[PDB]
RNA sequence: AAAAUUUUAGGAAUAGUUAAUAAUAAUUUAUAAUUUUGAUUAGAUUGUUUUGUUAAUGCUAUUAGAUGGGUGUGGAAAAAUAAAAAAAA
């Protein structure tokens, strides 16, 4: 937006500098670990815990935080919803879409996503495997989504995952998968304990952009 | 109510309570509720300034490789009926599905027919919809659909390439809500009309001999009611408008 | 929060309202938003002293032995579809007998054509579910002259409130698609004689004389004899 | 939202909820019975303290002869009389800046004190409420109505800012020669 | 006690123009803003931030007083270090401003002669990247669960992943003003200077620069001349100093302010701006030494020239004498609304030019003023679904409404667009309102709600 | 590099890490062997996951399931409680069998 | 409380309560009277 | 049920994403402690960062002091070196050869017009800085890196003479970069860090080897102890590794 | 009211003027201990209760109260109270982790005079620096770990001597010849 | 998230256990943590503006109220009789 040009002017006009000295890092304090307040949080890299009145040089960000967004099929023990999970990682400046493949495999903690194959894309559009992100554009703020095999195949009944509620799981089916690491036949403890929204949530219709009565 | 800071509370990785991802499926009626009402602005925009790549010759063609990375988000206007190389063709008779397009057809050109493509793989879509006759709509000589011959082979078509089962984001049609005028009724004025003339001012307001004809005698309505349409904060008609105003509502 | 009753206003607490928004008042709770309602329990409510000396069949009782006579069939059929209507009518109990499912009919509830209020619907398509009486139905709201841009699902169709009128004129084939009205102000130039606005959004209506009569007789400025 | 809900002492939305102003004291034999002039939340604990925003005042509902002055042949004057402190600083942030709510014993008192006009609950039975209609209403105010600025003014002088700069103080607090 | 950086001495000179009182602006001046210097080929850049952050050894911290070791963040600590940008070209701007402001011209012409002359001569400062508490930083969030524009189905919502209904007033489409090169920082001051004379004759006669309250709006101010010769000396002064450089940079908001100023203090009907306009780009075409190729009027100009026509065509409403209106003398609704046409041809040609709610107004309001009763028709088809407005297009379509020929049309027309500011989410205004009450024994509208009459009462 | 900053908040670690010195004690085996087998976690575990995704997956079912199973799963100032057996010693004999003392560590 | 007077619409119905809060164009009448009051 | 039930080693916020989001729309998951590893941990270190202009241009000349014959560095580097090709020989080109050890007192670029002037007022104001200092024994132990893990070097501990070495060093500093202006790829008015550089990544390298030193290699080296060395010499040193078997000598100075 | 005689009581349910409205705690209530166990069989190990047992805390005589008046609010000023400690290091076997003895102080308003006592703290000090007998400035900030609120802020005082020691390789200093006290005798001969 | 204040006449060891790694480890790594400056079990006991006596540093009272988890709802668990809190005209 205007934050982004603003910062991003000020950066390109602050390189074409021709007499400066150079900053003092005596002068230039890093980031404290230590503040009070029970959680940790991280912030931005030109943010930090204390008060900082006067405005840092801009500098180039050698490690940009993409973010990768999946989609998911949670059970919400009325049966499946698809919702959407981000995965982060912090990828080197100039690194290679393939590269950032990688990091993303390496860095999602969830059983449930990496599974098959699956290409990275912005605005529906494929990336090249092979080029850098300079060449697309990622700022850190892009909308990178993350499309996988048989995704395009959801819209029928079969990939798409099978519900105890309306279908039958099999002796086939208990031994192999999110099935059986479910556990379906009900405990004392009661199983794994997944969380529940009920039928009539959203009403009749389910969960819409658009107003549909 | 506001959205609330940060997730303290649960786990991430078990993601709790969060609202359903909603994605568009191409077999359903569901789809084209979304997709229609922007094809509409997006033609209005057509009809009167120009926008670079709505109006193509020619189709499109592409390698199998390059095929998803150029392709989705395309959206194109043809002269005549052709149907992109390489799609099973599906005919959308279904009356639920079509009744989307009613504004667009009724205050925009005609639709002539609907049609979802699917190709060999699977894994992309063309929502092509074919215009019959000139639009219901004037349009302006320097704009796009100026430049086609199905307007102003009284038949053109609409091609719309996407993935399936996305979220109604990643088709691209909000880049179109730019908005310019019309300048039909102004275009009476120019120097170029010669009806010009014809054209006479009310500077003063007429002397008014009369008063509004009264209003017919109100009927209080006989049924029960739900009470208030105030405390109970319903819109006037349950429709539109501020709860404030109760106008309309039973009294 | 969005659109209060009266600005904030404390000094009671029914000075606010039955409820603060018409939004939902928790995020959590999405249904909680504020709808127009319809009485159900009355309105669903149907009439068993019309079923009073009548034999219904059931639906999986085919036996033999089971069944009665043609006419006792007939005469108990009546009595169904007695029951029925025993309120209202429903949508699906209009529509099916109109042409073409009556696509383009003007759907009007009771309440909507009394008073102040003017509303209907104009019909977009519908879906007969196995069951009739029940269904999805889809159109286009019109109020006050107003009309609704794209499709809505028609809510509480279920409920036995509704009336229409068969006109050939709105009449759509299942090959064509339902056109929206026009909303007057916009697209047919307003005119007077064909369309004046019963209640505009600053008017409301006068006072009618009986229940000033009542409410002075309660209050007791007029007195009452027994 | 309470599985079992507390079923004697109910209350609306949840807990503590708004800043209300409560009139409270112990109970006792009638003789000696004060009140309390409280600012607390909407939900109450065991004691009255855990949930109390400010201490607005005593009020004693007994008539008092006023022996503090000197008998006074005026005839209004030795109308027995009804004590009450009010804190009014706190009394118009809270209600003022924080928005409270009120019960209406301390809305009686407040209108007796001349803080608010008096409540909705007093009613002369003598009169009764007012009957509406919206064209006579409509022709009064067509008869008078003052002009938007006028309006706009008033509407400014009362909920924003009062205190003013006439043309004297800015001349006066304008820097002079050497600076100037 | 604490000391103003630059930045503050701007926001408080900001006041000081707004205000229009030098004596304030000298004070602070001269206690601050003194030393402060330009950037020279020889200084360098943004100086390196070179504060210490306050520490203590050993012994300071054991032996010292305990006052002498509380550090409240306090600033005059940072101030040395908030100025290491070099801002210092606007205090002087403001400055001029100022000394004109308060109508003194010697100061002024030094201010503004400093300023010119260092502007030609001496390197552009790099400028300070954006605050990160004022302006703050955009967090990342995926759009994905938002409204969808369509939302609610009987209008335009807008909505966080685009904006569907256009803009409400027209941007002028430039960076924040410290980004500029030298010679732009030159242009900008003309334009602010401009900008300062107009808001100065309008603090002179409040009467005269509000539309149509009085006819007084229709006839030029003695002193308007002189201060229309000032502002010529002034563009002719920067064509002067500037050169064939000029052919490098952007004119728009400078133009749309010298039309606002030809516009507001003389008055030039929409033709006369149009060709002022004109004029000017060729000149700017011309001095640079090339093939032509002018840039076209941007979006903002056209909104002057537009507000030029509305400004034309313009009537004092209902007189004491019961007469309908009164009107600019020697008035041509027929010429006019030929300009205004052709000028319309003219922008929605142009495909670079976005269109605004405002624009739309002025136009609208141009026709209410010719009696072309085509207003209605104009604002539905190009305005009413497709932008978000005020309740002042109502008020001049309720002017147009009042002249129609029956009184039912005028009735339910009327109501017919209360409907409108009901369903279109404006909230009717109480100009509009008043308006509509006058008339209530002839077209029987009530505007007020039942509460508001009876609290009223 | 042995003070810490007194506005900034920053320990004499950060001064230093800034200034760009070391100031560390010589190392005992303990310390070099501990650290050293920290350093390499992520090389450990992106050489895991690339190479061996199954194993990977199925200790990943272990743990989200396991989320949702257990004590609590809320986070709250109970389950947030950094010391259990400490801030509540009122469950230790009859409720809470997990501890049999209300305090391991100096507070 | 909200008052729901005998006149109010009767639900017949033994699986929940017996009187449904809908309004006699009168009492609703009324309502907006007391309420305009209670605005002033 | 071994230890705490979040442990607190897991509490995480992510300010950098949103207000809203990760309550409703989305939850985002990520390995935070990668990025929370510190400066101690992943062996980083800051050095003076130079400014966009000078940080284009090359360098050409650095002061280094000189390592005598027989150190104690430079023979634990060599066990070093044996232990780390046993490991892993794609180290080969990385490492640098035992007889190009120095330490890197400064960087800076010189021009190739005015270079005569400058290498002679260099040499002379260089000589007047250290005519007082008398030898310096420093110690070596730990390993850090710059330029994102391209240079793997040992630590110069502020426990010795040291404290003379910066007063030293930062007096050229003001002279060579200060007086005279010259490029110091940093600010005259900031100390460098001083270093002795073990292993190396060059931009030609950067495709065959990777685009950062694995720190598997290092890391038990990462605290290991180098040992003390006694130094009389300065050197004003042009980048040539051909000449000497050592880097091409533009001046010297000697301490005593 | 307090200040009323017993036979001078009127009404129990008010002040009529002033003064403070009190409530009389039955001070004098003769408790008494029950005996429940012999005294050769009491079920614990170290201590053993045979009489009524004080119940307070800060209620409790002779009272001993928190003092923040010494050394360590002399040379600080704290935000909150224990925000800064200074202390030695005592141990270092954890890694990024400094254990910190630090003396606080208490007062006997009966005797009118004070006490030290001492206090361990876990200190976070990222990268090891401390030695075993450092003199330290600590502070308080983020949970760290179960136990560690503090770090280590400053060292006012390394360990020449023991980092010397330690660079040699032998341990910063000589482990204590005697560990706790125990109620056996041990024989342990050669 | 912490800091301080903590009882028993005759006194010994305590333990799902510390710290680093990390959304790891029912077998990650380590010379680990609590204690005689009185721990952990066990006894008694409702914790840091409330009383009584007294000229007074003291002595001698102060109620009551937060008792784990197991489809985890809710802003917050405080959610299974025991009000004296007007709870959407
Ligand atoms: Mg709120
Ligand atoms: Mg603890
Ligand atoms: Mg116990
Ligand atoms: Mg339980």
């Amino acid at each position: 937006g205007h934050y982004q040009q603003e910062a991003f002017e000020a950066r390109k006009r602050f390189e074409e500098s021709t007499t400066y000295p150079g900053p003092i890092r005596a002068a230039t304090p890093g980031d404290t670990r230590f503040y009070s307040g029970s959680l940790e949080s991280i912030l931005h890299d030109t943010d930090r815990h204390y008060w900082r009145a006067v405005t840092d040089d801009p500098r180039v960000q050698h490690l940009i935080p993409l973010r990768i967004r999946f989609k998911i099929f949670t059970w919400v023990t009325s049966g499946w919803e698809q919702r959407m999970q981000v995965v982060q990682i912090m990828a080197p400046k100039d690194s290679t879409i393939a590269q950032v493949k990688d990091l993303v495999i390496v860095e999602n903690q969830s059983p449930y996503l990496c599974v098959s194959s699956f290409h990275l894309a912005i605005d529906g559009k494929e990336l090249d495997p092979q080029k850098t992100l300079g060449e697309y554009g990622i700022t850190e703020q892009s909308q990178i989504d993350a499309i996988e095999q048989n995704d395009h195949l959801l819209h029928r009944d079969d990939e798409r995952p099978r519900d105890w509620t309306v279908d039958e799981i099999t002796a086939e089916d208990v031994k192999r998968s999110p099935y059986k690491e479910m556990e379906m036949q009900p405990l004392q403890n009661l199983a794994p304990r997944y969380e529940a929204r009920p039928k009539g949530y959203f009403g009749r219709t389910y969960y819409s952009g658009m107003k549909q009565s | 109510s506001r959205r609330f800071r940060y997730n303290t509370k649960f786990p991430a990785l078990v993601s709790y309570n969060k609202l359903p991802w909603e994605v568009v499926n191409h077999e359903t009626p569901q789809f084209h509720m979304h997709v229609a009402p922007h094809y509409e602005q997006l033609l209005t925009l057509a009809a009167s300034s120009p926008v670079p790549h709505i109006i193509g010759s020619k189709h499109i063609d592409v390698p199998r490789e390059h095929r998803l990375r150029l392709l989705p988000g395309m959206l194109y206007l043809l002269d005549g009926d052709t149907l992109p190389g390489e799609f099973t063709i599906n005919r959308v008779l279904d009356p639920t599905a079509l009744q989307y397009y009613g504004r667009l057809s009724s205050q925009i050109v005609t639709v002539e027919a609907v049609r979802m493509l699917v190709p060999d793989d699977l894994r992309l879509l063309c929502n092509c919809i074919t215009f019959k006759g000139p639009l219901h709509l004037p349009v302006a000589p320097y704009a796009s659909l100026a430049s086609l011959r199905g307007a102003s082979s009284n038949c053109f078509t609409l091609y719309h390439f996407v993935r399936p089962n996305r979220p109604p984001k990643e088709l691209q049609l909000e880049k179109y809500y730019i908005h310019a005028p019309c300048v039909a009724p102004l275009s009476e004025f120019a120097s170029n009309s010669d009806e010009r003339g014809n054209w006479r001012p009310r500077l003063q307001a007429p002397k008014r001999t009369r008063r509004a004809t009264p209003l017919p005698a109100y009927r209080p309505p006989q049924s029960y009611l739900m009470g208030l349409a105030e405390r109970l904060a319903v819109v006037p008609g349950g429709c539109f408008g501020r709860r404030s105003l109760m106008w309309g509502h039973w009294f | 929060r969005a659109d209060p009753l009266n600005g904030g206003s404390s000094m009671t607490l029914g000075s606010k309202g039955s409820k603060l928004s018409p939004e939902p008042h928790r995020r959590r709770m999405p249904w909680t938003a504020a709808k127009e309602y319809v009485p159900g329990v009355v309105l669903n409510a149907r009439d068993k002293m019309v079923l009073d000396g009548v034999q219904l069949l059931d639906i999986e009782s085919i036996d033999r032995a089971s069944q009665l006579d043609p006419l006792e069939v007939l005469r108990a059929v009546v009595a169904t579809r007695e029951y029925n209507i025993s309120t209202g009518k429903n949508i699906f109990q209009l529509a099916s007998q109109a042409t073409y499912n009556g696509r383009g009919q003007r759907f009007y509830r009771k309440e909507w054509q009394e008073g102040t209020y003017d509303k209907y619907v104009t019909l977009s398509a519908i879906d007969f579910d196995r069951d009739g009486n029940k269904g999805t139905a889809y159109g286009y709201i019109t109020f006050h002259g107003e009309t609704t841009t794209r499709p809505v699902q028609v809510d509480f169709a279920d409920v036995p409130g509704w009336y229409m009128d068969f006109v050939e004129e709105r009449a759509v084939p299942f090959t064509g698609i339902v056109p929206p009205p026009p909303s007057i102000g916009t697209d047919v130039p307003v005119d007077p004689h064909s369309y004046r606005l019963k209640a505009y959004p600053y008017y409301d209506a006068p006072n009618p004389p009986e229940f000033v009569e009542r409410l002075l007789k309660d209050r007791g400025v007029l007195p009452d004899t027994p | 939202a309470r599985a079992v809900i507390k079923r004697r002492s109910p209350q609306l939305w949840g807990a503590p909820g708004a800043p209300i102003i409560r009139m409270r004291g112990h109970h006792v034999v009638w003789k000696f019975q004060s009140y309390d002039l409280v600012v607390e939340h909407t939900h109450k604990r065991r004691n009255s303290d855990i949930r109390l925003l400010h201490y607005l005042g005593k009020h004693c509902p007994h008539p008092q002869k006023s022996l503090w002055s000197p008998d006074t042949p005026v005839a209004q004057d030795r109308h027995l009389f009804m004590l009450t402190t009010v804190d009014i600083d706190a009394f118009k942030y809270w209600f003022g800046v924080k928005r409270c709510r009120l019960s209406m014993k301390p809305w009686a008192l407040l209108a007796k004190a001349g803080l608010l006009p008096p409540s909705l609950t007093q009613n002369s039975k003598i009169m009764p409420k007012p009957l509406f209609d919206k064209e006579s209403l409509m022709r009064y105010y067509l008869a008078n109505r003052k002009d938007e600025d006028v309006m706009a003014r008033e509407k400014y002088l009362n909920y924003e800012n009062s205190m003013v700069k006439t043309e004297e103080e800015r001349a006066a607090e304008r820097p002079v020669a050497p600076y100037l | 006690q604490t000391w103003p950086c630059t930045a503050t001495i701007c926001a408080y000179l900001d006041v000081c123009v707004e205000a229009g009182e030098k004596t304030w602006a000298m004070e602070a001046w001269n206690r601050y803003c003194t030393e402060l210097k330009f950037l020279e080929p020889g200084e360098v850049d943004p100086k390196p931030i070179s504060r210490v952050p306050f520490s203590l050894t050993r012994e300071e911290l054991l032996y010292l007083p305990k006052w002498k070791k509380h550090f409240d963040h306090d600033p005059n600590l940072d101030v040395m270090d908030l100025n290491r940008f070099n801002r210092t070209r606007e205090v002087y701007l403001r400055m001029a401003q100022v000394m004109l402001a308060g109508g003194e011209r010697n100061a002024f012409q030094h201010f503004f002669t400093k300023l010119e002359e260092a502007m030609l001569n001496k390197p552009t400062p790099v400028p300070e990247p954006p605050n990160p508490h004022l302006v703050r930083r955009p967090r990342w969030a995926p759009y994905e669960h938002c409204k969808s524009v369509h939302h609610s189905p009987w209008r335009l919502q807008n909505n966080g992943r685009a904006l569907a209904l256009g803009p409400p007033v027209t941007i002028e489409d430039e960076m924040q003003s410290r980004f500029f090169s030298n010679d732009q920082f030159l242009v900008h001051s003309v334009k602010e200077v401009l900008r300062i004379v107009l808001q100065e004759h309008k603090r002179a006669h409040p009467t005269e620069c509000t539309r149509c309250k009085t006819e007084a709006f229709f006839y030029k101010t003695k002193d308007a001349d002189e201060t229309l010769k000032f502002c010529d000396d002034l563009i002719e002064r920067l064509f002067a100093s500037l050169g064939v450089r000029l052919s490098n940079l952007n004119t728009s908001s400078l133009l749309s302010t010298i039309l606002e100023v030809f516009r507001v203090v003389g008055k030039e009907s929409g033709a006369a701006l149009l060709q002022r306009a004109n004029e000017f780009l060729e000149r700017k075409a011309s001095l640079g030494d090339a093939e032509g190729s002018r840039e076209n009027l941007t979006a903002s100009n056209y909104l002057q020239v537009l507000s030029g026509f509305a400004d034309e065509s313009a009537f004092v409403y209902n007189t004491k004498k019961d007469g309908t209106c009164q009107y600019k003398t020697g008035f041509d609704p027929r010429t006019t609304m030929r300009h205004l046409a052709d000028v319309v041809q003219e922008i929605a040609g142009n495909p670079h030019v976005t269109w605004a709610a405002d624009m739309h107004l002025q136009v609208v309001e141009t026709m209410v003023g010719c009696g072309t009763m085509k207003a209605n028709d104009y604002f539905v088809r190009n305005v009413l679904r497709q932008f978000s407005w005020d309740s002042r297009f109502l008020e001049a379509l309720y002017v147009e409404y009042r002249r129609q020929d029956d009184v039912d049309m005028w009735a339910e027309l009327t109501k017919r667009a209360l409907v409108w500011t009901a369903r279109y989410n404006a909230p009717a205004s109480e100009r509009l309102r008043r308006l509509i009450e006058d008339d209530y024994d002839t077209i029987r509208v009530q505007t007020r709600t039942f509460r508001e009459l009876a609290v009223f009462q | 590099g042995l003070n810490g900053c007194v506005e900034t908040g920053r320990s004499r670690s950060e001064v230093a890490r800034d200034l760009g010195l070391s100031y560390t004690r010589p190392l005992h085996e303990n310390e070099k062997k501990q650290l050293s087998h920290q350093a390499v976690y992520y090389e450990r575990l992106a050489k895991f996951k690339m190479e061996q995704p199954e194993a990977a997956r199925a200790m990943e079912r272990e743990r989200f399931v396991r989320k949702f199973s257990g004590m609590f799963v809320k986070m709250d100032i109970r389950s947030g409680a950094p010391d259990f057996p400490s801030t509540y010693r009122r469950l230790l004999g009859t409720k809470v069998v997990r501890w049999a003392s209300k305090r391991h560590g100096p507070n | 409380r909200q008052i729901r007077p005998y006149y109010n619409l009767p639900s017949k119905s033994e699986h929940g309560r017996k009187m449904t809060g809908f309004l006699t164009p009168y009492r609703h009448w009324m309502w907006k009277q007391n309420e305009l009051w209670r605005n002033v | 049920e071994r230890g705490l039930y979040f442990p607190i080693n897991h509490r995480i916020v992510d300010h950098r994403i949103a207000p809203g989001v990760t309550v409703e729309e989305t939850d985002v998951q990520s390995r935070y402690r990668r990025e929370l590893r510190t400066n101690f941990a992943t062996g980083e270190t800051r050095q003076t960062i130079a400014p966009p202009w000078s940080a284009r241009e090359r360098p050409t000349h650095f002061f280094s002091l000189r390592l005598p014959s027989r150190n104690s560095v430079t023979l634990r580097v060599k066990e070093m070196h044996n232990h780390l090709l046993f490991s892993h020989q794609q180290c080969a080109p990385m490492l640098v050869s035992p007889t190009k050890l120095h330490i890197t007192l400064g960087v800076m670029t010189i021009p190739e017009n005015s270079r005569e002037e400058l290498v002679k007022n260099i040499q002379q104001s260089m000589s007047e800085t250290f005519a007082c200092v008398q030898p310096l024994q420093l110690r070596f132990r730990g390993l850090g890196t710059f330029d994102f893990g391209r240079v793997l070097f040992i630590r110069v501990v502020p426990e010795a003479d040291f404290g003379r070495l910066e007063r030293a060093v930062c007096d050229i500093r003001r002279r060579v970069g200060g007086v005279l202006g010259v490029d110091l790829k940093g600010n005259p008015h900031d100390s460098y860090v001083p270093h002795v550089t073990v292993a190396k990544i060059r931009p030609n390298q950067r495709q065959q080897l990777g685009d950062t030193i694995p720190q598997s290699l290092w890391a038990d080296y990462q605290h290991h102890d180098f040992g003390d060395v006694t130094l009389s010499t300065v050197d004003l040193c042009r980048m040539k590794g051909s000449p000497d078997g050592y880097y091409h000598t533009e001046g010297a100075v000697h301490l005593s | 009211p307090w200040w009323n005689f017993q036979t001078e009581h009127r009404q129990r349910c008010v002040l009529m003027y002033g003064g403070a409205r009190t409530k009389n705690t039955h001070n004098a209530n003769h408790r008494v201990f029950i005996k429940k166990y012999k005294r050769n069989a009491f079920p614990n190990r170290t201590r053993h209760h045979w009489a009524v047992s004080m119940t307070g805390v800060l209620s409790q005589r002779p009272r001993r109260m928190p003092w923040p008046y010494d050394l360590t609010s002399l040379i600080f000023n704290q935000p909150r109270q224990g925000s800064d400690k200074i202390g030695y290091v005592v141990g270092t076997s954890m890694l990024k982790t400094a254990v910190v003895a630090t003396n606080h102080m208490v007062y006997y308003p009966k005797f009118n005079q004070r006490v030290s006592r001492t206090k361990r703290f876990f200190a976070h000090d990222e990268d090891l620096a401390c030695v075993e007998g450092d003199l330290v400035h600590i502070k308080q900030c983020r949970k760290i770990s179960k136990y560690k609120h503090y770090y280590v802020f400053s060292i006012l005082e390394p360990n020449v001597e023991g980092r010397e020691r330690l660079k040699l390789g032998l341990k910063a200093v000589p482990p204590p010849l005697f560990g706790y006290p125990v109620s056996r005798r041990i024989v342990k001969l050669n």
